[PDB]
């Protein structure tokens, strides 16, 4: 409830569709695959 | 947080990932064909004796 350090320092949005960047890739079928790497992480380190 | 077209969305617990993909391909095949045919035969014969 008492959120210290002003979470996210008033930063609103990530890149538009980084979820597609998190998605996998297939080579022999040319069709993409599911999200594997959680690019939506932040590690606390707000990079503005 | 989830962002789609400058709009903040919610991902439910059952959906793994819902990402908008462009993936656009259209095909347009038009056909044109015409055929003409004409025939005419004039025949005239006269005999007098």
């Amino acid at each position: 409830e008492d959120s210290e350090r002003r979470p996210s320092c008033d930063i609103d949005k990530p890149p538009p569709n980084i979820e597609l960047t998190g998605n996998g890739y297939n080579e022999l079928t040319g069709q993409f695959r599911n999200r594997v790497i959680n690019t939506k992480s932040f590690g606390g380190q707000c990079r503005k | 947080p989830h962002y789609i077209l400058n709009t903040r969305f919610r991902k439910p617990y059952n959906v793994e990932s819902y990402t908008p993909q462009t993936q656009g391909k259209y095909e347009f095949i038009l056909k044109e064909y015409e055929s003409y045919s004409d025939f005419e035969r004039n025949v005239t014969e006269k005999m007098a004796s």
